RNA sequence: GCGGUCGCCUCCUAAAAGGUAACGGAGGCGCCCAAAGGUUCCCUCAGAAUGGUUGGAAAUCAUUCGAAGAGUGUAAAGGCA
RNA sequence: GCGGGGUGGAGCAGUCAGGUAGCUCGUCGGGCUCAUAACCCGAAGGUCGUAGGUUCAAAUCCUGCCCCCGCAACCA
RNA sequence: UGGGCUACACACGUGCUACAAUGGGAAGUACAACGAGUCGCUAGACCGCGAGGUCAUGCAAAUCUCUUAAAGCUUCUCUCAGUUCGGAUUGCAGGCUGCAACUCGCCUGCAUGAAGCCGGAAUCGCUAGUAAUCGCGGAUCAGCACGCCGCGGUGAAUACGUUC
């Protein structure tokens, strides 16, 4: 996977936005196109609207979700069945 | 005799003090223990019932009574009087010995054991423990069992209230959740 | 026997150990190396003391219902959080990126000609 | 108690192999190994490895580490 | 004429003894049991509530309530705890 | 009211005489063919109308019930 | 910018790996050819179980390297087992390339160990260094092939005959 020396990855703009909202009593939805961003404890407790190709699907972060990419929690394509 | 000694010595004074009984006669005690093994597979093959009966007899030390369907039910392919399910009754010393072994040995051997329920009370001070599988009792030998099976162990006490029954069972040793 | 599983008798000790869940061939070699027991001897030929030493190593290891609970917990964790992988597990589809247009029979199950 | 119909029942002692907790109780199973006991008596001994005392739930303390948080996994992973 | 019926048992008709008709209203019988007979001893049900692995409305188990709401080979009436 | 029937998609056995669910066509899939047909190879499709009894066992015996078909429902 | 071309009740084509003992596994030992290499091929050493990492060496090359090829041969073990066959799927933990590996890369270790017991009707390639089988290099290419192109190793059976 992602090599250890490299650290995590998180788009700087997304990381900056979450850090700005850190000092907040109540969190506001963060609209992002950054599928690549990795989830952080700072991300915990927020609602992030991740772009899924055509619209920003909201996702509530939690300590269970940490350690994964945001895009994985926003399915791209819909398949109801046949 | 260990559990009987434990009861009479520790439990009886403790319950007397806790519940402020005027006379010692009021002390709740385990009247009997009825272990029931419900075998619906007997209809398909009576040998299933025979193996279940053999397992129960080995576990309990007494020959079980082979209960029979009081009614004929088409839903279960059941005809009235078919020998489905067995039970054993234990009182006094045998009751105490089996209860002590259940508390100590068999319960830990249960898969992913986190204790026993704390709500399986009829509302009159009588409890029942639903064993999901055998092989927890050392007498089973973990190998003879071709098909795994469960059972229901009903502990009947003289306790008037679920509270008194819970106290007695806990003192005798019961890993409630 | 060792971890509650009756490993084969006539087989060699390494292979009989592999029959335990949560233990592969490499792990079997490592535990036997720690215990000092030769890998060629059959489990029937193993002495009681060697068997007990093997038991201590295995107990130190994590296997059987413990490992099964752990893996099920991980899979359940994915499904509950609603990950893409969790939905893959829920719908019985390849989770590691394979293509589902063909193949995928291992996850999907037997073919339905409909 | 009826005769010749009940499974052979005998007193037997159990010892927790891990902790050594002892208790005497009846059983259908018999053990070739026999041990002494207070009151100057001997009974077959059925050794057991797991008992109430050994089992974690009765103790109230858990042997498992309870797993790790994912961020903590990541902390150890990338030294962060 | 056609259809239905022809002997025996039970109920209602039947008018609180008995009996009482109609091509009046309803059902059964042409057996069964070697125990489903006799006797001695012993026992009490159906359902419900609650708790309990398979097990689900409902299999078997336990406490309580529960005078019959069951059962009585076989129709109904009468009777039987 | 008198009969005849309810089994796979359709048509039919099996029912009498209790043990085990079939034949034909048809359908789905794959072959052959330039392609279709014919042909060849696989597969599916009913718990036997339905509910109760009899039995160790019911598609089969018994009872009722629901459906569909034909006839009748009045004569000098 | 992000997503899709990577979907997935299904049908077909083309391949790879298998179903095992003419084999799996462990150790030792032998023999190639075609090609590629500048911020590229990388020696040697050290670290790491491994993928690889660090230091560092030679070579714009019949000079150094990729590159001691694998089948093979010799021992030891396995004893016909859905297994010490099989290597899918899955969990974990990692190595790389890249700004970035969730959709959606390759690879490594541990763990798990799926179907599969030689395949119906039918159907394909091949007449000799060929079929079969074993590796190796290359173009594309930051990274990524069971594909394609090329190279060599070992190396058969059969052809009566032209009715169909
Ligand atoms: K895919
Ligand atoms: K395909
Ligand atoms: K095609
Ligand atoms: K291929
Ligand atoms: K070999
Ligand atoms: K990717
Ligand atoms: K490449
Ligand atoms: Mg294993
Ligand atoms: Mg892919
Ligand atoms: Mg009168
Ligand atoms: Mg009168
Ligand atoms: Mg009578
Ligand atoms: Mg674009
Ligand atoms: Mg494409
Ligand atoms: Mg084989
Ligand atoms: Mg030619």
């Amino acid at each position: 996977g992602r090599s250890l020396k490299k650290g995590p990855f998180v788009d700087d703009h997304l990381m900056k936005k979450v850090e700005a909202q850190q000092g907040a009593e109540k969190k506001k939805v963060i609209k992002t196109w950054s599928r690549r961003s990795t989830i952080f404890p700072s991300f915990v407790g927020f609602t992030i609207a991740v772009y899924d190709g055509r619209k920003h699907v909201p996702v509530y972060i939690q300590e269970d979700m940490v350690g994964h990419k945001l895009g994985e929690f926003a399915p791209t394509r819909t398949y109801r069945g046949h | 005799n260990r559990l009987k000694e434990k009861y009479i010595k520790e439990v009886t004074p403790s319950l007397v003090e806790k519940f402020n009984y005027s006379s010692v006669m009021q002390t709740p005690k385990v009247d009997k223990i009825v272990i029931n093994m419900g075998v619906g597979d007997a209809v398909s093959n009576a040998k299933n019932l025979d193996k279940a009966v053999e397992e129960l007899a080995l576990i309990t030390g007494q020959k079980p009574l082979i209960t029979k369907a009081k009614k004929s039910i088409a839903g279960f392919r059941l005809r009235e009087g078919m020998p489905i399910g067995a039970k054993v009754t234990l009182r006094g010393e045998r009751m105490y010995e089996f209860l002590d072994k259940l508390v100590t040995v068999s319960l830990p051997r249960v898969r992913d054991f986190h204790g026993v329920s704390k709500k399986a009370f009829d509302g009159r001070g009588n409890y029942t423990l639903g064993i999901k599988e055998q092989l927890i009792f050392p007498e089973v030998d973990y190998d003879l069992v071709d098909k795994v099976r469960g059972m229901d162990i009903v502990i009947v006490t003289t306790a008037n209230t679920d509270e008194e029954s819970r106290e007695l069972l806990a003192q005798l040793g019961m890993p409630f959740q | 026997r060792i971890a509650g599983v009756d490993i084969p008798r006539d087989k060699r000790v390494v292979v009989s150990l592999t029959y335990i869940y949560g233990i592969g061939n490499t792990t079997a070699k490592k535990v036997l190396a720690n215990v000092g027991v030769s890998e060629d001897v059959r489990v029937r030929d193993l002495t009681n003391e060697q068997t007990d030493a093997i038991r201590a190593e295995i107990d130190k290891l994590k296997v059987e219902g413990d490992l099964r609970r752990e893996v099920n917990l991980n899979i359940k964790r994915l499904m509950e959080i609603g990950s893409y992988r969790g939905i893959r597990h829920r719908r019985g589809l390849p989770t590691r990126g394979q293509n589902t247009k063909n193949n995928a029979r291992t996850r999907k199950g037997p073919t339905k000609t409909v | 108690m009826k005769q010749d119909i009940h499974p052979n029942y005998q007193p037997v002692v159990f010892m927790d192999s891990t902790t050594g907790f002892k208790f005497l109780s009846g059983s259908t199973k018999g053990s070739s190994e026999t041990v002494e006991w207070e009151d100057g008596n001997t009974y077959p001994l059925l050794r057991v490895e797991v008992t109430s005392d050994s089992h974690p739930f009765y103790t109230g303390r858990q042997k498992f580490t309870q797993a790790d948080g994912r961020v903590d996994r990541f902390n150890k992973k990338y030294g962060l």
